[PDB]
Parts: C-alpha cells; sequence; structure tokens
C-alpha cells in the first residue's frame, strides 16, 4: 500500500499516454484502468472507439464493460451525457456484433442512477428498441429496466408495456412450440414480475391465457407457465382466491404425476405460494385431503433435499 | 364559413344498376335504415338529422338543404350561398347514394326516380358557381374519384384565370382506386358518420376488431348505450371526447406544421372538428381498402406512438361502463391527465434546453380549461417557463398564450397571482 | 380565441 | 368432371356477379366435392374455386371460413398444392378488402413451418409464398412479428440459394414502403449486414432495400450507419437511392 500514492500516478503518466499513442495497448490501458485503484474521463471516451478495433470476444466483453464504469467515476449532467453517448454508442456496437453476450455486457452495464436519463422517451426509445432483439436475456434486462422506468414514466411506457403483453401473449398462442416458446413464457414471466400495475387491473384474461396452456395437452412451456402462474399469485395476493380451486386441482394432478413431469420442486412452490398468498392455508387438506399423503411421501421418495 | 349546403342524392335507397351487393349490405344513413320507409319520411329523417348532427357542430351556419337536387335547386343553392359568403368559405357536403354511382362529370340522377333520369351536370359549374373559398366532405363509395375530379376542375378554373382553388378544404371517404367495401358492421355514410360520432364509432370499431380480452365483458350494446353529453365528465362520454381532441390536437402539433396547424384547427371550430375527426377516422380507415384523401399536405398522424394512449384511455375507461350502463355507477376520471403532466414534469426534470420542446404543450393547453388539473398544468407552466427564451415564445406558438390570457379574466384571486407570474412570463 | 369551455 | 365444372365455371363466367343467383345451389356441393375428390383433381378444383373467388370476390364472403379450412387441412408443402394455396391466398385477399386479417393468424402457425422446413434450392414454395406475403401489404400490422423471424433466417443463412437470398431481400423493400419497420429495424438490418459481406450477387439487392428503410428511419438510421457501411465497404457497393438518402441524413437536410 505504501507506493501506491506514487504507483499509480506513475501508472497514469504511462497509461494516459497509452490511451493517447495501438488496439493491443489501447485495451490494455482500459482494463487496467478499470480494474485498479487509480483516481482520463475524455481519453476513455475516445478510446471507447479504439478498443472496438479488435476480433477478440473478450477484448470487447471487457473492455466495454471497462469503459461503462470508467466513464461514471462522479452522477453529474455532463457524466450523464458522457455516459448516455458511450453507452449508445456501445449499444451500436452491439448490433454491430452478432455476439450474444457482448450485447448482454453492454446492456446490463446500464447503472441504476441514470435512470432519470431514461426517463425521457428520447432515451427509452433506445431500450423499446432493444426489447427488439432475439436473445432472451437482452429482452430480460430490457423489460426488467423498462418496468423500473415504470415508477417515473407511465405516460411513456403503459403503451409500451401493453403492446409487449399483446405481442407476446399473440406470440404464445400463434408462434407454435419450440425454445421460442419457453422464451416467451419467461418473457410474459418477467413483464408479470416487473409490471404488477398493469397486470393487476389485467389479472383475469393473462390467468385464462395462462390457464388454458396447461389445460391443452409440452416439459418447460409448461414450466415456465405454472412459474409464471405463482409468480401472479405473489403479485396479485387475494384476487385469485376464486381460481385457487381449479389452480390447485391443477397443480395437484401434476404433482401426483411428477413422476412424468420435469421441476417438481417448480408445482410444490407454487402451491406454496398460491395458498400463502390467497388465504386458502388449511381447505385444501379437507377439500383434497390425499395431499397430506403427499407432501409427506415426498420426504421419503425425493432424494432431492433442496 | 357563413353558410352550409346539404345536397341529398337520394333515389329512395333505389340502389344503381352498376353494383351488384351482398345480402347484408342494407347500410342505415344518419342512424336510420331508409330501406324500411317510404319516400316521404325514407328522404325526410335523414335530412332530420342531418340538421341536428350539423347544428351539434355550429348552430349559426346558414343551413341550406337540397333533396332531389334536379337542375335549378343546385344554382339556385349555390347562388345563395356564394352571395352570402362571397369572400368567406362554403361548406358543401356530398353522399352520392342511390342510382349510378358519382362519375368525373359531376352528374347527379335523382331527375325523376329512374336508372335513365339522370342529368349531366358538371364539376366545372359549381366550381364556377363557388368562386368564394370552399370546403367539401366527400361521403361516397368512389369519394376519391370525386375528390380527383374537383381537384383537376378546380385547377382548371385556375388555369383559366391565370392563362375556390389554392383556398380548398376536401376530405373524402376513400380513394378513386378504391370502392368502399362491403363491410355490414360499417354505416352506409361512413365518412358522415365516423366525422359525426366518432366516440362510438370508434369505440365500436375496435370493439368489433381489436381482439383482445383487455376489457372483458364490453359489448357493442354497451357502447350503443353509453350516457353522456359529450361535456359532462362525470359519464366515458364526456372524458373521452376530452382525451380524444387533446391526443389528436398534441398528435398534430407534434406532426403537423405550423402553417396548417395554426389555421385548421384555430381559425375555425367545425374544420378543426373535421380535422381531428378525419384523423381518427384515418386510423381507423387505413387498416381496410378504404384510403383515406385530404386537400392540405397533412403527414400521416396516425403513425404517432401517442395514439397507442389513446387506446389506453379507451381501456380503463370501458373497464368500467359495464356498470357505469347497466349500474348506474360514476364515471372514475382517468389517470391520462395525470400521466401526461408527469411526463411534461419528467421532461423539465431533464433539465436541458435543446432536446426536443415537450409534446405536452397542447396537452398543457387544454388542461387549462378546468380547475382540478389547470392548477397543477399552471404550476409545472409556472417552472417550465423558467427555461431559455424559447420555452416563452413556444408557449405562444402552441396556443397556451389565449388560454391563459382567458383565464386572466377570472375573479379567483386566490389563484390570480400564479396566473400573473405565468403570464408574465408568457408575455416575454 | 379558446376552442373549448373554461372554469371562468 | 373438367366437363361438368368448367361448364358451370364457364357459365359463372359468362353470368359474372349474377351467378350468385346459383351459388347458394352449387357452391355448398362444390366445396364438398373438394374435400372428397381425389387430391390430383382436387388441385384443378382448388384453382377454378380462385377462379369464382376472382370472379365474385365478397359475395363468398359467408364460406371463407370453409374455403379457408380447407386449405389449412391439406397444406403438406407439396410444390403443386402450395401453389395453389398461394394463388387462393392472394385471390382471398384480393377478394377481401378489409377481412382478410381475420383470417390470416389462421394461416401463419402453417407459413412459419414452410420457411423452416424446406431447403429446395430457391423452390417455389417459399418463394412465391414471399411474394404472397408481399401482396398482404397493410394487413402486416399486428402480425409481422410472428412472420418476420423465419423469412430473415432465409438469406441469413450461409448457404442461402440466390432465389431464397433476393426473396426476402426484394419482399422486404416493397414491405417497406407501405409498412413502418421502425420496431423492425434491428432485427431486419442486422442479419441483411451480415450477409452484405457474403457474396457478390446481393451487392445492389440488399442494399436497394436498405435504402428503402434507410428513408423511414433518417435520423434512427445513425444506429445503423457504423454497422451497414463498414461492411458495405468490404466490397464494392453503391446505390444512388442509400447513398443521396445518407448524404441527407447525416448533413440534416432531408428535402
Amino acid at each position: 500500500p505504501q507506493l501506491k500514492k506514487d504507483i499509480q500516478d506513475g501508472l497514469l503518466k504511462m497509461l494516459s499516454l497509452v490511451l493517447m499513442h495501438d488496439v493491443g495497448s489501447i485495451t490494455l490501458a482500459l482494463r487496467t484502468l478499470g480494474s485498479f485503484e487509480f483516481e482520463l474521463t475524455q481519453f476513455v471516451r475516445h478510446c471507447a472507439d479504439h478498443f472496438l478495433n479488435s476480433e477478440h470476444k473478450e477484448i470487447r466483453m471487457e473492455a466495454a464493460r471497462t469503459c461503462s464504469r470508467l466513464l461514471t467515476p462522479s452522477v453529474s449532467q455532463t457524466a450523464v451525457q458522457v455516459v448516455a453517448d458511450v453507452l449508445s454508442k456501445l449499444l451500436v456496437v452491439g448490433i454491430t456484433d452478432p455476439d450474444p453476450d457482448i450485447r448482454y455486457c453492454v446492456l446490463a452495464s446500464l447503472d441504476e442512477r441514470f435512470d432519470a436519463h431514461l426517463a425521457q422517451a428520447e432515451n427509452l426509445q433506445a431500450l423499446f428498441v432493444a426489447l427488439n432483439d432475439q436473445v432472451f436475456e437482452i429482452r430480460e434486462l430490457a423489460i426488467c429496466t423498462v418496468g423500473r422506468l415504470s415508477s417515473m414514466n407511465p405516460a411513456f411506457v403503459m403503451p409500451f408495456l401493453r403492446k409487449m403483453l399483446i405481442q407476446i401473449l399473440t406470440e404464445l398462442e400463434h408462434s407454435g412450440i419450440g425454445r421460442i416458446k419457453e422464451q416467451s413464457a419467461r418473457m410474459l414471466g418477467h413483464l408479470v414480475s416487473n409490471a404488477p400495475r398493469l397486470i393487476r387491473p389485467y389479472m383475469e384474461p393473462i390467468l385464462k391465457a395462462l390457464i388454458l396452456k396447461l389445460k391443452d395437452p409440452n416439459p418447460g412451456v409448461i414450466n415456465n407457465v405454472l412459474a409464471t402462474i405463482g409468480e401472479l399469485a405473489q403479485v396479485s395476493g387475494l384476487e385469485m382466491r376464486k381460481w385457487v380451486d381449479e389452480l390447485f386441482i391443477i397443480i395437484m394432478d401434476m404433482l401426483q404425476d411428477s413422476s412424468l413431469l420435469a421441476k417438481r420442486q417448480v408445482a410444490l412452490w407454487t402451491l406454496g405460494q398460491l395458498v400463502a398468498s390467497t388465504g386458502y392455508v388449511v381447505e385444501p387438506y379437507r377439500k383434497y385431503p390425499t395431499l397430506l399423503e403427499v407432501l409427506l411421501n415426498f420426504l421419503k421418495t425425493e432424494q432431492n433435499q433442496g | 364559413t357563413v353558410s352550409v349546403a346539404l345536397v341529398l342524392c337520394l333515389n329512395v335507397g333505389v340502389d344503381p344498376p352498376d353494383v351488384v351487393k351482398t345480402t347484408p349490405c342494407a347500410r342505415l344513413e344518419c342512424w336510420i335504415d331508409p330501406l324500411s320507409m317510404g319516400p316521404q319520411k325514407a328522404l325526410e329523417t335523414i335530412g332530420a338529422n342531418l340538421q341536428k348532427q350539423y347544428e351539434n357542430w355550429q348552430p349559426r351556419a346558414r343551413y341550406k338543404q337540397s333533396l332531389d337536387p334536379t337542375v335549378d335547386e343546385v344554382k339556385k343553392l349555390c347562388t345563395s350561398l356564394r352571395r352570402n359568403a362571397k369572400e368567406e368559405r362554403v361548406l358543401f357536403h356530398y353522399n352520392g347514394h342511390g342510382v349510378p354511382r358519382p362519375t368525373v362529370n359531376g352528374e347527379v340522377w335523382v331527375f325523376n326516380k329512374n336508372y335513365t333520369q339522370y342529368i349531366p351536370l358538371s364539376i366545372y359549374d359549381l366550381q364556377t358557381w363557388m368562386g368564394s373559398p370552399s370546403i367539401f366532405v366527400y361521403d361516397c363509395s368512389n369519394a376519391g374519384l370525386i375528390v380527383k375530379s374537383f381537384k383537376q376542375f378546380a385547377l382548371q378554373r385556375e388555369q383559366e384565370l391565370e392563362v375556390s382553388m389554392k383556398n380548398c378544404i376536401q376530405l373524402a371517404a376513400c380513394e378513386a382506386t378504391e370502392l368502399l367495401p362491403m363491410i355490414p358492421d360499417l354505416p352506409a355514410d361512413l365518412f358522415t358518420s365516423c366525422l359525426t360520432t366518432p366516440i362510438k364509432i370508434a369505440l365500436r370499431w375496435f370493439c368489433m376488431q381489436k381482439c383482445v380480452s383487455l376489457v372483458p365483458g364490453v359489448t357493442l350494446d354497451l357502447i350503443e348505450k353509453i350516457p353522456g353529453r359529450l361535456n359532462d365528465r362525470r359519464t366515458p362520454l364526456g372524458e373521452l371526447n376530452w382525451i380524444f381532441t387533446a391526443i389528436t390536437d398534441t398528435i398534430a402539433w407534434n406532426v403537423l406544421p405550423r402553417d396548417l396547424f395554426q389555421k385548421l384547427f384555430r381559425q375555425d371550430l367545425l374544420v378543426a372538428s373535421l380535422f381531428r375527426n378525419f384523423l381518427l377516422a384515418e386510423r381507423i380507415m387505413r387498416s381496410y381498402n378504404c384510403t383515406p384523401v385530404s386537400s392540405p399536405r397533412l403527414p400521416p398522424t396516425y403513425m404517432h406512438a401517442m395514439w397507442q394512449a389513446w387506446d389506453l384511455a379507451v381501456d380503463i375507461c370501458l373497464s368500467q361502463l359495464p356498470t357505469i350502463i347497466e349500474e348506474g355507477t360514476a364515471f372514475r376520471h382517468s389517470p391520462f391527465f395525470a400521466e401526461q403532466l408527469t411526463a411534461f414534469q419528467v421532461w423539465l426534470t431533464m433539465g436541458v434546453e435543446n432536446r426536443n420542446p415537450p409534446e405536452q404543450l397542447p396537452i398543457v393547453l387544454q388542461v387549462l380549461l378546468s380547475q382540478v388539473h389547470r392548477l397543477r398544468a399552471l404550476d409545472l407552466l409556472g417552472r417550465f417557463l423558467d427555461l431559455g427564451p424559447w420555452a416563452v415564445s413556444l408557449a405562444l406558438s402552441v396556443g397556451i398564450f389565449p388560454y391563459v390570457l382567458k383565464l386572466l379574466q377570472s375573479s379567483a384571486r386566490e389563484l390570480r397571482p400564479l396566473l400573473v407570474f405565468i403570464w408574465a412570463k408568457i408575455l416575454a | 380565441e379558446s376552442q373549448f369551455e373554461m372554469d371562468i | 368432371h373438367t366437363m361438368v365444372v368448367q361448364a358451370i365455371t364457364f357459365i359463372f363466367k359468362s353470368l359474372g356477379l349474377k351467378c350468385v343467383q346459383f351459388l347458394p345451389q352449387v357452391m355448398p356441393t362444390f366445396l364438398n366435392v373438394i374435400r372428397v375428390c381425389d387430391g390430383a383433381i382436387r388441385e384443378f378444383l382448388f384453382q377454378q374455386l380462385g377462379m369464382l373467388v376472382s370472379f365474385v370476390k365478397s359475395h363468398i364472403r359467408p364460406y371463407m371460413d370453409e374455403i379457408v379450412t380447407l386449405m389449412r387441412e391439406f397444406w403438406v408443402m407439396n410444390t403443386s398444392i402450395q401453389s395453389t394455396i398461394i394463388l387462393l391466398i392472394e385471390q382471398i385477399v384480393v377478394a377481401l378488402g378489409g377481412e382478410f386479417k381475420l383470417y390470416l393468424p389462421q394461416l401463419i402457425p402453417h407459413m412459419l413451418r414452410v420457411f423452416m422446413h424446406d431447403n429446395s434450392p430457391g423452390r417455389i414454395v417459399s418463394i412465391k409464398l414471399l411474394a404472397a406475403i408481399q401482396l398482404f401489404g397493410a394487413n402486416l400490422d399486428d402480425y409481422l412479428h410472428l412472420l418476420l423471424p423465419p423469412i430473415v433466417k432465409l438469406f441469413d443463412a450461409p448457404e442461402a440459394p440466390l432465389p431464397s437470398r433476393k426473396a426476402a431481400l426484394e419482399t422486404v423493400d416493397r414491405l417497406t414502403e407501405s409498412l413502418d419497420f421502425t420496431d423492425y429495424a434491428s432485427r431486419i438490418i442486422h442479419p441483411i449486414v451480415r450477409t452484405l459481406d457474403q457474396s457478390p450477387e446481393l451487392r445492389s439487392t440488399a442494399m436497394d432495400t436498405l435504402s428503402s428503410l434507410v428513408f423511414q428511419l433518417g435520423k434512427k438510421y445513425q444506429i445503423f450507419i457504423p454497422m451497414v457501411n463498414k461492411v458495405l465497404v468490404r466490397h464494392r457497393i453503391n446505390h444512388q437511392r442509400y447513398d443521396v438518402l445518407i448524404c441527407r441524413i447525416v448533413k440534416g437536410y432531408t428535402l
């Protein structure tokens, strides 16, 4: 520690020069300026372009995240403008770059302190464009950020959320079965978790849509729908009490046939959430006595202690 | 605008020979089905509802009617309209109903109640008679053909004078290449209806076509039974009217140029009503082969994202509607205006002078009407006008200035300090 | 002046 | 068969719309034959049903449900039945001035399986279906998010046949002028840029398609410029509309 006040200073008098001058050296300067104990912003703002002239995945990912971290040291409006410029340029690098992980890293770099910058529609449109991507995780980040912005900008974001809900339901009802269907059910779950304010008005439509999926026949898809139902129970609370009977019947039918389905843990957890959130805690063992065996027999058959 | 012409080319519901229509093509007119009544009522009640529906727009206007115009009734009507409105505009309506469809010449077919008893009238004659400026409403099966014909003949008049045109407004149902489709759900006078009761018409169209479960329990029976006077905000109709006008004016101010917006939507009540309803009807009517047509150079306002909020304003309001009608439930005020004022405050909170200016200044203009949201709007304006001088000038350009000026005729001395503060900044 | 009714 | 049916068709042709006097009597049985007859003559009957559709259009509205059902049941991607079904789809789009949107979602899950199954060298199965999708126009306002991914995957592949490459690029261009693709802009332009550095056969084509998108995006197109141009410069590729539009955009003067 005793030499740090010198060593880092010396490194700066190198690193700054290496930031100006070279793609490899500038990449090193970025990576080692971010990771280390330094105290440059104008240099990183232009090195954001210089690290791009490279074909290495790790360089792109780590240097993008490092430029994101470095350009937010102290945020003020000038810092907001600089970070917005460079992060938009990195999102443009995202569309230039077919790599999923680089795009995910760039989008996840968006710290919550810049939410005010995203409050304006001129900047929320960038997130709505980010929703228009082919990768699940990027769209998950976009939904989370947009739903967080829902606290501030209803006039801008409410139609976005409604359009996404309608689109996702249409995709689930029309796009057929596949990995994309599982991703779509997960998308609806993320939208529900991040948008309780809209789903609560529209709980009955979305709940009917979710119920019909399970009542139709597809492992994973049924699992995503079931987890989404449990999440809706968490969000809604007492609203689903009228449906608790049918929902418990469906889930117990699954658990009895758990030997033929994936993630019985999800169904058990879903019953727990449903009864805990709706208040049906003691009716089922009278209405549905068999559960008194199952919850006990599960402890002598299933070998996963989780 | 002075005077209005109501030209009724009704051959007592007799179909033309040049069409062969399906069984559910007995489409009403003016919410009246003339096929169930004879000439004395099939021709009269339509005119009665036209008169009522248009007095609802401007009762002051000199309304004149012409049922079964043959030759001389046309000339007397348009001559009288010229005399009353030698310099001002003259509104002029069409239906194109009855026996054979409107043609390029401008004929009428109501001479002696027959397919063959037609009259070779000319558009050039009417344009010569209408030497003054003019407004036209073409609600026809081939209304775009009539628009193209009228543009060409008005251009002919302009060429003849150079070797009324260039001060003309035209609105129409469809394009010349696209006839009105045989949709039973629509009334026959589609373009008269949609510009007349746009609220319930848009509600019905979306209830039929927006195949979404977001608003369960709402059907067309409820839409036909909504209480309200389009200004009584205690019912859905007043709130929906206010919100729809606010949305349309906001999108037009954001999108349309100032040279046309500041004249069409400000210098005449009926022109503003027709154009607002026309943009909403355009959003409805583009969905099928009924491409609307218009005279002024107006970009496609329907594409604007704020129209999505329109659906939300519907989605909330209709969610209350089944008990508003059946159970008489008092309407709950929509959060639309509060949300948009929050958006205005968000733009203010950005603290940047030269982003794109606030899109919600027309919303503020139409929120200064009533106290319950005018107070928030006035506080927001006080915050806004402390920005650079552009914030002042734009407040004059939007049209907020006349409304705040009008608000400075009240006796609310508890409110006057804020109003004088704001008005002192707007006039700077 | 105004195109709407105002609480004035 | 062809001696009877054609005569009826000829009479209907000679009657035009006047054949509506007989359609309540004839068409219910005619459709029944389509459900019962052998496939080889079933295709010919589908073609003659298309002829009748072209004849009358709106007057077979009450029969359109059964027509769509019959089309969907026998949709097995056979080249003959596929071309016949596409002809019927185009004819029904012409007939349905404002009601095709109520029958399009009935066809989407049967179209999504066409693109992502066939791998023939530019077979008519995909190309003529893409032409049909071009013909839809404004009806794709609430459904392009369903059909766009497989259409994109046709040219996105590295070994796409040239008919499958120009198609889904000319198709995007033709739909671009009438539809707003701002929401779909990323998912469209990025996989197009993936193929700009591929074979020269598309050098103009994709760029021409991009030109239309450019005109709609304007200022927004300054997220696609560094992606698109830096791959275009890898080869000698130009397009005058694209060049003048980009000059206008960067200059900020689009008049």
